[PDB]
């Protein structure tokens, strides 16, 4: 088997392959997560809406288990692999422990797969950050992020992809605890529009409440984009 | 099953009966038990039909391949070694029992391979459930430097002893003659069993059997 | 064999019943182990045999179905799919190191249009499986010591077009015959049906 | 950077990837450890990248076992791996010998995973401090990416380390109380941190000699330390 | 970048294989082989400059099987290794088929072995030219015909009537081509052949050879086993060359 | 033990090692093939380096099975690899289906081996092209396989050195009506075009697919065709 | 040997994977393929290479299983490839087995999007593990399943894939996209899609008329089911219609190509 | 016996440019009948049909393996498998499993579409073929089916005559086998035409 060492320290302490995976995640589409009282909101940029892509709904927020949902930024195909692994892990877990996987457990599994790939000979890192959101089987909502180094962290709100840090600086200023469902969706839409152009056909947005996951219809979303783009003039 | 080989002045004759049983029922009255192995080598088999077919095919194929590598004619002793090595490895579980006969540059070559992978090169041989009956006609009549006809008659005679005395053997005698130049296989060299009452056409005219449904489909 | 399961399918439902008994040699532990496992919204499997196998087999299927429904954006597998997956899993096991899953199933489902494009079979489906991975569509079937009493009773009484109510009545005669004639107390039966509207538990029969 | 394979020695007798992994530990958040006869103290700069982070989630101090804690500096994800192995090893020890693993034995078994690189593409870019209490009383060790453990009485790792080894040299005596230790810990962090030291910005834990159990200071109890200074 | 690994150059050539051919001539030894009607001979130089080296200990002639000799020309230890592999091949073949490996098959298998080293990276091609000689039974009459098969570092295998490898392999060949326009080489006698071989060796290396500076190997229809020809008899051929 | 790939994409999208292998495979001597209504002929130059080579021992045309043959250009020993594998495949197929492998399936199998050596680690591609000619239930066939692993059915073609010109000359003389006597005549005429020196039944080899079998012409049979050109 | 490793699965400094970028360059060199997803079927129209007069047919007995650009993966799944042809055949064989393993296990047709994920997982692998080069191939898959109806995906060497209503891979894909943008709509017949597929294909390869010699067309559509053998499994349901992948003979395609000359003559009148 | 557990019998016979293959319909676990609507025939293509007998789970498994193989064949090869290949293939598959066999016993009928040459082949469970010219058969009622086919079968029958003697034979024999019955399904296969017929039998 090919087991050359791909990820290695350079002189000044850095792991270039991991810095470059992270560069691939800064080129990816933005995604944003917001945590309210009883809701997690995951919102992602879509690439645009060319008249050619299938008008059948393709989700860019992925379901990992009943209770857990994952957005990503970076290489689509890497992401798809991570997600399949995550999906398969949550089932392995149900199957071993009967209980459903806590979100944090799922996140740690994923981050470990990411970390593992910065240290496995033969492989480059996944060039993927993830936002992961969901509720445990105790009504507590969570929101996490993984980066390609394999580091995860829980957040009250978060952004990944292009201009992540512009968006995170924005959100630090505004964000309050104990938002409502509707204030969450607002806050997420607001935050995304810091970097996305229109709010028309280039935002998918998912709302997670204990035991109920629901994507905004393109209509429900547009009442929120007007309600928000009208608040950006001021 | 009764197979037989003899060496004669110019070559080898093999012979076989043709009854393929299953259990105590004749599944096929007229199967071929004399397998092609090479242009100058044939095999007959006895034992477990499936094992015999697998093994001869495998070796036949290997020798075909080996013949393209080497450009030469297959040697009967390569055939034999491939067979015995294979059978030996399966410790009898591959219950093929072969008579192998060919003619190579070194002359006629007749041999038995037993399922455990022993060989015995000899001037006449038998295998199969009919083997003892047939062997007795060979011991009684074999001689060195038989003419081809002498050899065929004797091989047929020996196979008839199995056909008529072994239950597992029957129908008719097939023989194969192998000379340096060519391999002439002759099905029904002896047919000593016609049927003695002509079949009685039982008349069953269309619509005789009650049908419930029918689907026809054209092509 | 100690725990009898029964099923049959009419035009608009498939109804499945299975004995609560859980035993340990002769010691009756409960008459209330539900051995009818719902696998999906319109698919359930009445499964009989030792808890070990029965639970591991059913939990495997239930997971793999669930997995596959993720990796397929929320779409329900057809009942024939699921049954073939179960069959292949059983079958594979009889030639495995571990050995046959000693369980016998009735797999019942109701197939609804999965989309606008689905030209597929609509309605109730019922399959008889055995631990070796035999798999046969049947209009009714049974496993267990009562299996034969009931099977002959259904051959007598079942019609393809029973109402949901005639079905409860008929299932009750089935359960009752198993109590009348099997030495093993199958005192309580769980009963469920699948319809266009999913799995309903049925408490009117036991 | 792939010019030299990863098992290569420099002309000074150092393996290059090890020296580089060490360089990565100087980019890390400062962590530190103080042996006292009353117990050990670990303290870490959390160094969160945002107020939006939930600080419990960026846990630079980790229970290895009831009596052992570790605190990393460098690549956190790499540290999660080592601590998972320590946890497994510490628990295998209880399993097998029905007693708590010594702290040294634990540190060893965590270095036993760091030797492995050629297997692991590269070394872990992580230094741990592993405080604990066993039969020989409170103890503090340091792993490096070399795989070389080293018992210490006080130590820092991270960007701080040089400034914090100044302060230990002056103020650390082998005979301080657990409260004077807590205090010196938090002092050092105040001095070397980038940010303003607040009760959420840091993480403090102690393994007390008396019970031999590890307590993670809540933000409250860390204020109770900042109080007296 | 292509000069050091077994990938193609832009001209479509494998440098490391070409350079392996230079390893064949680098030692400065020449070998010649030749078949006559009922024998085949291989003559190789056997140079022992070191007075203290033990002549009988160094050789480029090797029994592969009793009926196949070979002469390796080139990097000696690479030759020794091919011989081991040949030997293994020959022995695995006897085990599998119950018969001694025909020499054209052995050559072919050794060409396969070499070819592999030219297509899989990081295995150095063996820098030798292998020359197997032996008799070969015909399927028509059962008569033994003599054979010379080479294999080279590219894996190119060939049968020959006569062949030279090593330093001045060109001037040796040129001499034999020239002597093949006169006579028919497969109608010669083991003597007339050996004379031609020895004369070709002498022409090429620009010197007269003595017996102890060559070593000669032979197979004959009469005695098919491969045998080192004794010096007495090589002396007599060398005498027969200087005269006529 | 080298497992990295040697063939890789280059900034224009080309796989350069494969272009070079293709260059190598057109440096052989000329081989060509002509399909006809009732057979196929393939024919190659055997340009022996010297007269001292036993030309009987040089094989440029090969039986793969009773019904199918090949010849090749470019590097002989690379081709010997392909031929060995193709012979095996023919036989594996008979063992399975107890029929002869159809040429289409055979060539796809060859194509696949070539492709593996364009992607698998450690190996360079094959530097030879094949013609494969044979007869199956779909009739007579003639295919070219290149080192890319690409293959083409042809009615006539030529690989190796004189090949552009040989192809040009086959374009003229080829007719869809052609019978096999004329095909051979055309094949041999086409070789002769770019042949330095006399053609003999020694320095040329010819294979024909006729009826249901492939055979390499004897020197006797080939001499009768070379007396009519 | 490690000095000579070209490090195919490494990132470059902008998080780019060069071997995958360059596989894409290889694909933009390939014969154009157009796909158009209607509601009566899917159409693939591809540029064959220029037909030398000495090319033969393979004389295959089944005309619809493969052509030069178009291959059937299963009864319900077809594809067309652009890029390194031999890589295609490796993958195509993989996709065939996958679809049939799915059918082994579940006894129903694999859905198009799962076949597609399987395929692209196989590609993604080579961009991450293994130190060899990626598959230099782009599919257009088409087919029909009960979940989503007619579908048309396209894959890339990275392993990403996307669903489309219409799309193009190969040579002048940017140009062909722009032209499908303008002329695709949601309510096309099959004939309309076949037209659109040819108008675009003929517009990208710069021909006055469509050059029947240089064009292959395949269609994936549902047709009446013939071999309902219902006495043989009584309980099994057999749908009235079933998907069929069809490659058009030169003659079946002649009308549709004339009809696209006529809508290229009637678009040079307005000018 | 494992080969008898699931019950079922199959039989194929040749006529002039046609064959009939026929199965009974029962599926059992020993003496328990589970279904009376389980014909054991599979259609590979217009010219090949086969039946399996033996342990039903293995019939199912193996038939599915055969359908993978055959569909794969048809894609790779772009033609229909022929009965000789088909039977060789099967034999191969069964023999792979020689040391842990599939408990099935296939019975294959086929007709070359051109010629009209008819090929029957039955195999034991490890894949020894039996390629007679008349009729082959397998399953629980196999002794009796040989009885009947010997008696009734003659050379050069036409589809109809051949159907009648196939059906009488399958039914007469199945009426003497506890594990086979509930009438039969039969496919008559000519060059031009396939005809399936469900035949009425006893309900015991």
């Amino acid at each position: 088997s090919y087991d050359r060492a791909i990820t290695v320290f350079s002189p000044d302490g850095h792991l270039f392959q991991v810095e470059y995976a992270q560069e691939a995640v800064k080129k990816g589409l933005a995604a944003v997560g917001v945590l309210g009282s009883d809701s997690v909101v995951i919102a992602v940029e879509k690439k645009s809406a060319v008249k050619l892509q299938d008008s059948r709904t393709i989700r860019k927020i992925y379901k990992v288990d009943a209770n857990i949902y994952l957005a990503f930024a970076g290489l689509s195909a890497d992401a798809r692999v991570l997600i399949n692994k995550a999906q398969l892990e949550c089932q392995r877990f149900s199957l071993n422990y009967e209980d459903t996987m806590d979100v944090d457990m799922l996140v740690r599994y994923v981050a470990g797969v990411q970390q593992k790939s910065t240290q496995s000979g033969g492989s480059r890192p996944f060039g993927v950050a993830t936002v992961i959101g969901g509720f445990n089987e105790d009504g507590k909502p969570h929101l996490w992020k993984t980066d390609p180094s394999g580091m995860c962290s829980a957040w009250r709100a978060v952004a990944i992809g292009r201009h992540d840090q512009t968006v995170i600086e924005y959100m630090e200023k505004s964000y309050k605890d104990g938002m409502s469902r509707d204030e969450c969706v607002h806050f997420a839409i607001k935050s995304l529009l810091e970097v996305v152009e229109s709010g028309s056909r280039n935002i998918e947005l998912l709302v997670l409440q204990y035991k109920e996951a629901r994507y905004l219809t393109e209509e429900e979303l547009q009442k929120f984009v007007v309600e928000v783009e009208k608040e950006r003039e001021e | 099953t009764t197979i037989v080989g003899v060496v004669y002045r110019d070559g080898v004759v093999l012979g076989a009966d043709t009854r393929a049983t299953e259990g105590s029922i004749v599944a096929d009255k007229r199967c071929r038990k004399i397998h092609y192995m090479a242009p100058n080598i044939m095999c007959c088999g006895a034992g477990t039909s499936a094992d015999t077919e697998a093994v001869t095919n495998m070796v036949s194929s290997h020798l075909a391949l080996h013949r393209l590598e080497t450009g030469k004619q297959s040697r009967v002793l390569e055939a034999l070694t491939l067979l015995k090595r294979h059978l030996y490895r399966y410790q009898g579980h591959v219950s093929a029992a072969l008579v192998l006969g060919g003619v190579d540059v070194e002359g006629p070559f007749l041999a038995t391979i037993a399922p455990h992978g022993s060989t015995d090169r000899l001037p006449f041989v038998t295998m199969g459930s009919g083997s003892i009956a047939a062997m007795a006609q060979l011991e009684a009549a074999y001689k060195d430097n038989m003419t081809c006809e002498e050899a065929k008659e004797l091989v047929a005679s020996a196979i008839r002893k199995g056909i008529f005395n072994d239950p597992y053997s029957g129908t008719q005698v097939d023989v194969c003659v192998i000379t340096k130049d060519k391999t002439e296989l002759t099905i029904g060299y002896d047919k000593p069993n016609e049927r003695m009452y002509p079949r009685q056409e039982v008349l069953l005219p269309p619509g005789t059997t009650p049908v419930l449904k029918e689907e026809i489909r054209q092509l | 064999m100690a725990e009898t399961a029964i099923a049959f399918r009419c035009k608009d439902y498939v109804m499945v019943a299975a004995a609560g008994l859980n035993a340990f040699y002769y010691i009756k532990i409960t008459d209330a182990e539900d051995k009818i496992t719902q696998l999906d919204t319109h698919q359930l499997v009445a499964c009989t045999g030792e808890n070990g196998p029965r639970v591991n087999f059913t939990e495997y299927i239930k997971c793999n179905l669930a997995l596959n429904r993720m990796r397929q954006h929320g779409r329900h597998s057809s009942c024939e799919s699921t049954a073939n997956f179960m069959r292949n899993c059983l079958a594979s096991a009889i030639r495995s190191r571990e050995g046959a899953y000693q369980v016998n199933c009735l797999f019942a489902g109701y197939d609804t249009p999965v989309s606008e494009d689905d030209d597929g079979v609509v309605g109730p489906q019922l399959f008889y499986m055995d631990y070796l991975g035999t798999l046969q569509a049947v209009p009714y079937g049974c496993h267990g010591y009562g299996a034969c009493f009931v099977t002959a009773l259904l051959d007598r009484l079942w019609r393809p077009d029973l109402s949901q109510q005639e079905g409860l009545e008929l299932m009750q005669k089935c359960c009752d015959e198993v109590k009348r004639r099997v030495i093993i107390s199958n005192s309580y039966f769980f009963v469920k049906a699948v319809t266009k509207n999913g799995v309903e538990v049925i408490t009117a029969v036991h | 950077e792939y010019d030299r394979g990863v098992n290569t020695f420099s002309p000074e007798g150092r393996i290059f990837q090890i020296e580089y992994a060490v360089e990565a530990i100087k980019l890390g958040s400062t962590s530190l450890g103080i042996r006292t006869p009353e117990g050990v103290v670990l303290a870490a700069e959390k160094r969160v990248p945002s107020t939006l982070v939930v600080p419990s989630s960026m846990s630079k101090i980790m229970e290895v076992d009831s009596h052992i804690a570790a605190v990393m500096s460098g690549m956190v994800a790499d540290a999660r791996i080592l601590v998972e192995h320590a946890r497994v090893e510490s628990q295998n020890h209880r399993f097998t010998y029905n007693e708590p693993m010594s702290v040294e034995s634990c540190t060893l078994a965590t270095c036993d995973l760091s030797i492995q690189f050629g297997l692991m593409s590269r070394p872990f870019g992580v230094s741990l401090l592993i405080a604990g209490v066993d039969e020989k009383g409170p103890q503090l060790w340091q792993t490096d990416p070399s795989g070389t453990h080293t018992r210490y009485d006080a130590q820092a790792i991270g960007g701080g380390a040089e400034a914090a080894q100044s302060v230990f040299t002056e103020r650390y005596h082998r005979n301080m109380t657990l409260e004077e230790g807590e205090t010196l810990a938090v002092d050092i962090l105040k001095q070397v941190m980038e940010d303003q030291l607040s009760p959420e910005n840091i993480e403090v834990a102690v393994v007390r000699a008396d019970d031999g159990k590890l307590h993670m200071y809540t933000p409250t109890e860390i204020k109770a330390i900042m109080s007296r200074m | 970048f292509d000069k050091y690994i077994t990938v193609f150059s832009p001209e479509g050539s494998l440098y490391q294989v070409e350079y392996a051919f230079k390893a064949v001539t680098y030692p400065g030894l020449l070998t010649v082989a030749i078949r006559c009607k009922d024998a085949v001979l291989v003559v190789t130089q056997h140079l022992i400059p070191d007075r203290l080296m033990r002549p009988d200990s160094v050789t480029a002639l090797y029994e592969v099987t009793p009926n196949i000799g070979c002469c390796m020309t080139g990097r000696a230890p690479d030759g020794r290794a091919l011989v081991q592999r040949a030997r293994e091949e020959a022995s695995d073949y006897q085990y599998r088929y119950g018969v001694e490996i025909p020499i054209a098959v052995l050559a072919k298998r050794m060409g396969d072995k070499a070819q592999v080293r030219t297509q899989q990276a990081g295995l150095r091609p063996m820098g030798v030219v292998s020359t197997f000689i032996g008799m070969d039974q015909s399927d028509q009459d059962g008569s033994l015909k003599p054979q010379i098969y080479t294999v080279d570092p590219a894996g190119w295998t060939g049968g020959h009537i006569a062949c030279a490898a090593g330093k001045k392999q060109v001037e040796a060949m040129a001499f034999l081509e020239k002597r093949q326009k006169s006579t028919e080489l497969d109608a010669l006698t083991q003597k007339e052949a050996a004379m031609i071989a020895l004369a070709a060796l002498q022409s090429a290396i620009g010197t007269a050879v003595k017996a102890k500076e060559v070593e000669v190997g032979r197979c004959t229809a009469a005695n098919p086993a491969f045998q080192r020809v004794p010096n007495s008899e090589v002396e007599e051929w060398l005498t027969a060359v200087a005269e006529a | 033990e080298a497992f990295y790939g040697l063939t890789t994409f280059s900034p224009s999208g080309k796989l350069i090692q494969i272009e070079y292998a293709t260059t190598a495979a057109g440096k052989g001597t000329t081989a060509l093939g002509v399909k006809a209504t009732d057979g196929v002929v393939i024919a190659a130059k055997k340009k022996a380096p010297s007269t001292l080579v036993d030309a009987s021992s040089i094989q440029k045309v090969f039986v793969l099975d009773e019904h199918v043959g090949c010849t090749y250009s470019g590097m002989g020993p690379d081709c010997r690899v392909l031929i060995d594998s193709a012979r095996k495949n023919c036989q594996q197929y008979k063992l399975m289906y107890n029929e002869p492998i159809p040429i289409s399936q055979l060539v796809r199998k060859i194509s696949a081996i070539y492709q593996e050596f364009t992607q698998s680690g450690g190996v360079r591609p094959f530097g030879c092209s094949l013609l494969v000619a044979g007869v199956d239930a779909n009739g007579y066939h003639l295919y070219q396989v290149d080192p890319s692993g690409t293959f083409w059915a042809w009615k006539a073609t030529a690989i190796g050195t004189g090949s552009p010109d040989a192809k040009a000359f086959l374009e003229k003389r080829y007719t869809v009506d052609m019978e096999l006597e004329d095909a051979v005549h055309t094949a041999l005429l086409t070789l002769k075009e770019g042949f330095d020196g006399q053609m003999t039944s020694e320095n040329t080899q010819v294979g024909r697919v006729v009826e249901n079998r492939f055979e390499i012409l004897s020197v006797d049979q080939l001499r009768d065709y070379l007396d009519q050109i | 040997s490690h000095r000579y490793d070209s490090r195919t699965t490494t990132f470059s400094p902008e998080g780019r994977l060069y071997q995958v970028e360059y596989a894409v360059e290889a694909i933009q060199q390939a014969g154009t393929v157009i796909g158009v997803c209607t509601k009566d079927g899917v159409v693939l129209a591809g540029e064959k290479m220029v037909p030398h007069p000495l090319f033969d047919s393979e004389s295959m007995q089944d005309k619809n299983t493969s052509g030069e650009k178009m291959y059937k993966i299963a009864e319900h799944i077809g594809c067309s490839v652009a890029g390194v042809t031999s890589d295609a055949y490796a993958l195509l064989n993989y996709a065939r087995l996958s679809a049939l393993r799915h059918q082994y296990t579940f006894q129903e047709p694999m859905a198009i999007e799962d076949l597609c994920r399987i395929l692209c997982d196989e590609k993604q692998l080579y961009t991450q593990y293994g130190g060899v080069r990626p598959y230099g191939v782009s599919f257009l898959l088409v087919g029909w399943d009960r979940y989503y109806g007619y579908q048309l995906y396209s894959t890339e060497p990275s392993g990403d894939y996307s669903a489309w209503s219409a799309y193009a891979i190969g040579q002048n894909d940017q140009v062909a996209h722009a032209l499908l943008k303008k002329d695709w709509h949601e309510s096309m017949t099959l004939e309309d899609g076949m037209l659109l597929a040819l108008r675009v294909l003929g517009k990208t390869m710069d021909t006055a008329k469509i050059d029947l010699d240089r064009v292959e067309v395949a269609v994936m559509r549902k047709v009446p089911a013939s071999n309902i053998d219902q006495l043989l499994d009584p309980f099994k349901h057999h749908p009235k219609t079933t998907p069929r992948f069809q490659i058009l003979t030169r003659s079946e395609l002649k009308p549709h190509a004339e009809r696209a000359d006529q809508a290229r003559e009637a678009e040079e009148k307005a000018e | 016996s494992i080969m008898a557990y699931s019950g079922g019998s199959v039989m194929a016979m040749a006529g002039k440019e046609c064959f009939v293959i026929i199965s009974d319909n029962r599926l059992g676990e020993q003496l328990k009948t589970i279904s009376t609507e389980v014909p054991k025939l599979h259609v590979v293509n217009d010219s090949i049909v086969y039946g399996l007998t033996g342990l039903r789970t293995d019939q199912q498994t193996f038939a599915n393996k055969v359908q993978f193989r055959t569909e794969m064949y048809k894609l790779r090869e772009e033609r229909d498998i022929t009965g000789k290949a088909f039977a060789a293939m099967i034999t191969s598959m069964l023999y792979e499993a020689r040391f842990g066999p599939w408990f099935v016993e296939p019975v294959i009928g086929s007709i070359d579409k051109s010629t009209g040459e008819v090929y029957l082949c039955a195999t034991d469970l490890i894949g020894a073929p039996c390629e007679p010219e008349d009729y082959v058969c397998a399953g629980t009622a196999a002794e009796s089916l040989h009885g009947m086919c010997e008696a009734l079968w003659r050379p050069g029958m036409s589809p109809e005559e051949l159907f009648e003697i196939a059906a009488q034979a399958m039914l007469s024999a199945c009426d003497r086998d506890s594990l086979s019955g509930y009438g039969a399904v039969a496919m008559i296969v000519t060059k031009d035409k396939v005809t399936t017929r469900l035949i009425k039998g006893r309900k015991d």
